[PDB]
């Protein structure tokens, strides 16, 4: 899903 | 491509009372990822709920959500004046989002009939070689009416356009204009021009005319 | 976070269109930027997105092969084009950005959208600019009267009575968009009978694009 992406960006940084 | 079905479309309630608004899925939202906004004429939409039941802070706490799979519900405890507006229920369970359809919330009063016009065209409009009749039903409720135009009796088909006003925010009515449009030689050619509305405020339609 | 959009603009069908929407505040490359359209008196529908900081593009199927979206991370802009354009992408277009939980703006990303520009609607029309006429509506307890502004591109129109003095009844309604491709609206007031023979109604009635800007008194 596109819309969990950034999520997962966040969880990284 | 999931569809959200938002039924009824539209919620007629009184200033103080309970609303929930339901938004069924075609198929089981993703993680229940579900999301409800408002949106009041003339603005843009504002987020009330995600994930199905999470409420932003600066959202009231009188909206709050529930459900999951596919059955999902927008409750607000007790509506207040600013919550009648567009309620959009949003999918964004996989890449393709969708949204429902929208409910309104309107004001529900008591039954008023239209106060009908007609209004001839100007002078100086007939000068320009074109004649607009113009028929106004004012401050009504329900919103559903219709016109029709006769001129010599006969049924007019094609040459009107209306249009309708929102829910006006002190007495709950609406109103609606429709204007029949001719060339200045067509309008010449008739004698009586009439436009006629039904309204469930109206035992029986109500005509008003004019002869040119 | 505030996204700003850029202005109104009427497009020629076949033309290609393109909306920018600014950001400030928060983080622009790592949350997600839709746009989501809204035609006249209809729902909103979720066209695409972009994640600037990966370049990763999400449309919707219905416009996966007439949309690009992109991001400009140097100004923090988002642009929509849209291609092909007929008259049923008349619509205001809207940017959207997902929102962050919590207070401010650097939180985790909640995929809904939080944060909404204020919209630019796109008009899809041959039609030229051309100012409206405005024919008074004269009146016949209540007598209703009004004026009508007729056959003006492109949109809006605003009017006001007595300069903004006279709002009580007043019903300025939405336009309506002939076969000419031109709009028409009219705008009417409910006032005692007893006021006609004492009292001025004037509307007054703006239109900014070709700069009509008429004055128009009604009277019985
Ligand atoms: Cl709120
Ligand atoms: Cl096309």
């Amino acid at each position: 899903n596109w819309f969990d992406i950034t999520n997962w960006l966040w969880y990284i940084k | 491509e999931i569809v959200l079905t938002q039924s009824p479309g539209t919620q007629s309630l009184s200033p103080g009372e309970r609303a929930t608004l339901s938004c069924r899925a075609s198929q089981s939202v993703g993680n229940n990822k579900l999301a409800w906004y408002q949106q009041r004429p003339g603005q843009a939409p504002r987020l009330l709920i995600y994930g199905a039941s999470s409420r932003p802070s600066g959202v009231a706490d009188r909206f709050s959500g529930s459900g999951s799979g596919t059955d999902f519900t927008l409750t607000i405890s007790r509506l207040e004046p600013e919550d009648f507006a567009v309620y959009y229920c949003q999918q964004y369970g996989q890449s393709l989002s969708t949204f429902g359809q929208g409910t309104k919330v309107e004001v529900k009063r008591t039954v008023a009939a239209p106060s009908v016009f007609i209004f001839p065209p100007s002078d100086e409009q007939l000068k320009s070689g074109t004649a607009s009749v113009v028929c106004l039903l004012n401050n009504f409720y329900p919103r559903e009416a219709k016109v029709q135009w006769k001129v010599d009796n006969a049924l007019q088909s094609g040459n009107s356009q209306e249009s309708v006003t929102e829910q006006d925010s002190k007495d709950s009515t609406y109103s609606l204009s429709s204007t029949l449009t001719l060339s200045k030689a067509d309008y010449e050619k008739h004698k009586v021009y009439a436009c006629e509305v039904t309204h469930q405020g109206l035992s029986s339609p109500v005509t008003k005319s004019f002869n040119r | 976070v505030q996204l700003v959009q850029s202005g109104a603009e009427v497009k020629r069908p076949g033309s290609s269109v393109t909306v920018s929407c600014k950001a400030s505040g928060g983080s622009f490359s790592t949350y997600a930027l839709s746009w989501v359209r809204q035609a006249p008196g209809r729902g909103l529908e979720w066209m695409g997105g972009v994640i600037p900081l990966l370049t990763i593009t999400n449309y919707a199927p219905r416009f996966q092969g007439r949309i690009t979206i992109t991001a400009d991370r140097s100004t923090s802009t988002a642009y929509l084009e849209l291609n092909s354009l007929r008259p049923e992408d008349t619509a205001v277009y809207y940017c959207a950005r997902e929102g962050t939980t919590g207070d401010g703006d650097l939180g985790k990303p909640i995929g809904a959208f939080a944060h909404w520009g204020q919209g630019t609607l796109v008009t899809v029309s041959s039609a030229s600019t051309k100012g409206p006429s405005v024919f008074p509506l004269a009146p016949s307890g209540t007598a209703a009267l009004g004026c009508l502004v007729k056959d003006y591109f492109p949109e809006p129109v605003t009017v006001s009575w007595n300069s903004g003095a006279l709002t009580s009844g007043v019903h300025t309604f939405p336009a309506v968009l002939q076969s000419s491709g031109l709009y028409s609206l009219s705008s009417v007031v409910t006032v005692p009978s007893s006021s006609l023979g004492t009292q001025t109604y004037i509307c007054n009635v703006n239109h900014k694009p070709s700069n009509t800007k008429v004055d128009k008194k009604v009277e019985p």
